[PDB]
């Protein structure tokens, strides 16, 4: 009884860790997508000047 | 079980078939497109045993039995296994009845024409079903995800068919169709895994490196950094259990393999590769098409899902495009499953219902008929 | 080889390359415009195995070789294969030293300029010719054809010029250059060969289609009776037999691909075909030179190969043309060939020995020179 | 002892290791790839008696002997054993010191890369060979046979590779590499000439099996009528004599033994044979190709020493193969050898005298040297 539950738990660890590894991927995805985003804020804050000062220009 | 008339929708791939009612956002189930045999001689009496087992069946009780599929790169080949696989997806799991139900079924617009005459035909003649319509999966993937022009990339496990939609139309001097797909992503792999010591060959193998490809792989955005790097360090493997309790680590065979949809020559293919295959889409509509393309990679079914893909597309077809042109990956959570969600948004909707084959027009018009209506 | 200094001709197309002397019938050899290169990994010690192959080198080994056409739709943009071309051409086959001999070319007046300068430069600054001149295709078409007047049909395999000539000068205003070739013929008919189930993408795949068109296909004089008789009926099919035993069996196919040339929206092209634009280009000519041209429309380069053709060209201009007017088509046996033989011609004419540009007043001018001395 | 400072060759397969010198005609001796240690409590002393013995010590005295085979399915991994089966092959038979003389050993190119990092730091850190190389069994097949173009049917005793080779050049992607090979043909003899009445358990029996296939056993150019007839009558019986002088015969389980090499299922394995990997090593190769791969066919190594395989092979790929197409078979009398015959010859070919590993090369890179260098 105590083992089925520990499989079940056990499954619900894997499961769990599934998610934990599923969300790992996305969260380092996003997270990867979140940097080259910082990145491109930047880029782009610095477009935003690049290109302002183009108008200004 | 439905309480409304609604179409099917079933996206038989290579791979796995969709399946469930048109109004959803997701199908019911999936169904893998596998038909699986026993090969050792039964000894024990009164054990039961079939001579076939379908889909999840097939992988349930695969330890004994071989495991084959009936679609070669979209097209399918074996039409009494696909028979099994549909008859098992509506009578036992979407709980199904095609009589009282149009059908929606979907392929790539560059098969040969023997494969959506016969899917029309197999619907009417084997499941009865009021109608029909097949779809085209650029189109299915444009509609899940909310556009109308873009590039259709889908490095699927069949074939990828490289298709540019412009405002709903289709450019067919600028298609690129691909002989490269997942199946061959995965042999590659059972090859640099057998150099690592682990060697992969039967079906219950070649399903094992399957799942290996699946949770351990990714492309790099720049392959050659990861390449040196997993080349150099254990810092880069990742482990994976094989059934029996045994482990695999893999290093850089866990990029090499993917690699393989930027690199054909990996496996003896041909190709220009999807980065340029994708470019080639777009460069050769017009002129004033060009900068919508751009701005409209459009990512379709599995391997898309890969680390480092929208990234490394997007940096690909930029490294060739022109300047000014801005270049854009949609690439949404509609992944792996935007063909079928293309296909419940299709199947409903009001200036689609007219584009549907009905049974009395497909009884006095005969199979060519799907050539006429659908595509 | 040759007892005389005469000039050496070469017609060099983006399909093939019809190579000669000056003052004979027929070229002395045909190669395909063609440099091959292995794209696979060595094996065996001590094989041999060359780093690329040339013309019929290309072809003869090209089960290992990816295989490359320098020309893109009428220009060169890849001289490296060129002047292997060239080199092979003349000292291989022609057994001659372009030094000892002057030399002419070919292309249309809307070539740009560009690729006429670098052909005058690689027989000068590579294979130090005497002497050069870059011909136009539709003056070196009609001496073949026995012709001072008319409108010179040359599609190609790259693209149709479409130009009017009268007392033998050009009228230029009515030259009707379209984008629709033989390549893209041959694409076509490899999206309709695989609508049958035979799909064709890789070098070997895509040469045997190329040979299945040339083989196979015709236009008829009449495309919707042939039509309709294709769709009717198995008497138009005819078999073609593939390098390895296969068999492929094809039916409207067989003339849907041709068809393009008066249907260019199958390759995506926007145009009205070339019986618009060979009408279009004795319209544009004032009404004392359009008699003549009407009266002689004449055919030379290939697809005019095609059996109808002479009589659908003949009978589209007609029924575009006004009544009581008599137009005739000129389809002479000496058609693919023709220019080649016109080039042979105008080499040799006493009248245009004045018109070669020596190693001398093209260095002193450069590469520029060809377009005041030649075209 | 020897005139030449030549290379040595070693074909250490997962059967028989055949050794010589390069440039010779033949091996100077083979053994078997085997290790023999004593099973029983010594009573006499001052006998003698070695830990172990190797080769064909192994076998004199395997009376009281375990036999152990460091070498299996293509790879050593036992590397002390066969520095071993080294020591005594050079030393004793080849009479030469390794250390001044360079060594070519061979591998199938689906080994894992371990087999050929250890053949190689075997050479290098226990012999202090000034040179190595480790080959390609299918390229020594092909020059031992005069191809550079065919499929490579080497048959071992641990591996099947079936590799398609075309002017030299591999298509590594269309290698059907199978899990069968002679050491389950005799295992699969062992258990059906239990059923006859004649169990084999022990090494002693074990090597006896192994013999009684190589001397009684043949795979029939047609095993059902061979069939009618061995199953029907006593004729068709062959008997061996036993050590201990009792006789054995075999029937119809003759031919049905080698079968196996056209129905692996006898022994579990997922195949329908190697005239299935043979047809499809073709089938994966371009279609300019196939022609050429269909006419060569080539049996090398053991297993190919059964009457009837050439023609068996020839029958059973030409039922796959298109009609018209010829479909041929090189199967020398250098069979079995063949692989060490190849190895002389490209050991001392001056082609490949710059493909060898230099000590000084290894020293500096070490191991993973042989990956990079060799193939």
């Amino acid at each position: 009884i105590i083992e089925s539950d520990l499989e079940r738990a056990e499954e619900r660890a894997e499961l769990s860790e599934g998610k934990c590894a599923e969300l790992e991927e996305e969260l380092k995805t996003v997270t990867n997508n979140l940097k080259s985003l910082e990145a491109q804020a930047e880029k782009y804050s610095q477009k935003e000047d690049r290109y302002e000062e183009e108008i200004k220009v | 079980d439905e309480d409304e008339t609604t179409a099917l929708v079933c996206d038989n791939g290579s791979g796995l078939v969709k399946a469930g009612f048109a109004g959803d956002d997701a199908p019911r189930a999936v169904f893998p497109s596998i038909v699986g045999r026993p090969r050792h001689q039964g000894v024990m009496v009164g054990m039961g045993q079939k001579d076939s087992y379908v889909g999840d069946e097939a992988q349930s009780k695969r330890g004994i039995l071989t495991l084959k599929y009936p679609i070669e790169h979209g097209i399918i080949t074996n039409w009494d296994d696909m028979e099994k696989i549909w008859h098992h997806t509506f009578y036992n799991e979407l709980r199904v009845a095609p009589e009282e139900h149009p059908t929606l079924l979907t392929e790539a617009p560059l098969n040969p024409k023997a494969n959506r005459e016969k899917m029309t035909q197999i619907m009417f003649e084997t499941f009865n079903v009021p109608a029909m319509y097949v779809a085209i999966q650029a189109v299915l993937s444009l509609y899940a995800s909310g556009r109308t022009t873009g590039i259709v990339l889908d490095s699927g496990d069949g074939v990828t068919h490289n298709v540019p939609i412009y405002e709903g139309y289709a450019l067919p001097h600028a298609i690129m169709r691909l002989d490269l797909a997942g199946r061959d992503l995965t042999d590659y792999l059972m090859k640099i895994l057998t150099e690592r010591g682990y060697s992969f060959v039967t079906t219950a193998e070649r399903e094992i490196v399957r799942d290996i490809k699946e949770k351990l792989c990714y492309v790099a955005l720049d392959f050659e950094n990861e390449m040196a790097t997993a080349a150099s360090s254990s810092s880069l493997e990742k482990s994976y259990e094989l059934p029996d309790g045994q482990v695999i680590t893999i290093g850089n065979e866990r990029f090499r393999c993917p690699e393989t949809l930027f690199q054909p020559s990996f496996i003896g293919m041909e190709s220009a590769g999807i980065h340029e295959t994708t470019y080639n889409s777009i460069m050769k509509c017009d002129i004033d098409i060009r900068k919508d393309l751009y701005a409209n990679n459009v990512m379709s079914g599995g391997t898309t899902m890969y680390p480092g893909i929208a990234d490394r597309m997007q940096k690909e077809i930029t490294a060739l495009a022109p300047s000014t042109m801005k270049i854009k990956i949609i690439a949404p959570p509609e992944r792996k499953y935007s063909v079928w969600i293309g296909g419940s948004i299709l199947a409903s909707l009001s200036t689609f219902q007219q584009m549907w084959i009905t049974k009395q027009e497909y009884d006095e018009a005969g199979p060519s008929i799907v050539h006429r209506k659908c595509f």
